């Protein structure tokens, strides 16, 4: 139950592109992304 | 002992190519290296081209540069020699004959992700037996 209330009386400041919620995504996810790659085979070989 | 064929002598005009063929019993080029050889008579053999048994591998002594060519037909039962440009004084008998090669590393350095560098060569060894050989004169 993810529950949200709507706050009485109440407004609020907001700032697009200024969050940086999104930059933690922006290095989560590559994070994640090079924690999954990392574990795998080099295809070197195939320079030839 | 393979037996080994080898066109018949021909007669050509000056300023002209001539065509040679040969073949060895038993599909036996495929273990021996293709040889060509030109003398004249009171005079010294003269090497002229060879093919690697594997037929990876062609050439020539340096004198017949841009003149001569090998074949060979599909499966190397027999193979062919194209000579260019012969004048009175290519008159010499022609052989073909078979051989054998050393193949040894020249150079290596080991990779540890992927194949060796290898650099390779060929050290003619023998001559095998010799065919018959043709003969090929030129006049007018
Ligand atoms: C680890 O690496 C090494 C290289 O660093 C490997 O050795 C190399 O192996 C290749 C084959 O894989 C060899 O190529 C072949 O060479 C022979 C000629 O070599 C023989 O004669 C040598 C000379 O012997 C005289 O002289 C010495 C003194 O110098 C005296 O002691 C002797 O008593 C004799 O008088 C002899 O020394 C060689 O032994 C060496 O090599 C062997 C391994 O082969 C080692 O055990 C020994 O310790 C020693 O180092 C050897 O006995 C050629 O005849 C071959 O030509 C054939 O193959 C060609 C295609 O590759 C083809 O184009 C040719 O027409 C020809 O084909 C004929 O043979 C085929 C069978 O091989 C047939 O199928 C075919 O129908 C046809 O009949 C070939 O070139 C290298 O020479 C050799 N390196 C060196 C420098 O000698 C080693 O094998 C590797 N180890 C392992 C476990 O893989
Ligand atoms: C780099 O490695 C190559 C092989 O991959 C080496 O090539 C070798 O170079 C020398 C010089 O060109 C060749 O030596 C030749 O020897 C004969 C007789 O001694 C001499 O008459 C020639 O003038 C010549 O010196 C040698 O055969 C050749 N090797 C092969 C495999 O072709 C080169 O030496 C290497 N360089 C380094 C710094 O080690």
């Amino acid at each position: 139950n993810p529950q949200e209330i709507h706050l009485e009386n109440v407004t609020e400041e907001f700032n697009m592109w200024k969050n940086n919620m999104v930059e933690q995504m922006h290095t989560d996810i590559i994070s994640l992304w090079d924690q999954s790659l990392k574990p795998c085979v080099k295809l070197t070989p195939l320079c030839v | 002992q393979v037996q080994l064929v080898q066109s018949g002598a021909e007669v050509k005009k000056p300023g002209s190519s001539v065509k040679v063929s040969c073949k060895a019993s038993g599909n036996s080029f495929s273990n021996h290296d293709v040889h060509w050889v030109r003398q004249a008579t009171g005079q010294g053999l003269e090497w002229m081209g060879w093919m690697s048994h594997e037929g990876d591998k062609t050439g020539l002594a340096q004198k017949f540069q841009g003149r001569v060519t090998i074949t060979r037909d599909s499966g190397a039962s027999t193979v062919y020699m194209e000579l260019r440009g012969l004048t009175a004084d290519d008159t010499a008998i022609y052989y073909c004959l078979t051989g054998s090669k050393h193949r040894l590393r020249d150079y290596f350095l080991y990779n540890e992700y992927g194949p060796n560098y290898e650099e390779w060569g060929d050290y003619l060894a023998t001559l095998d037996v010799w065919g018959h050989g043709t003969a090929v004169t030129v006049s007018s």
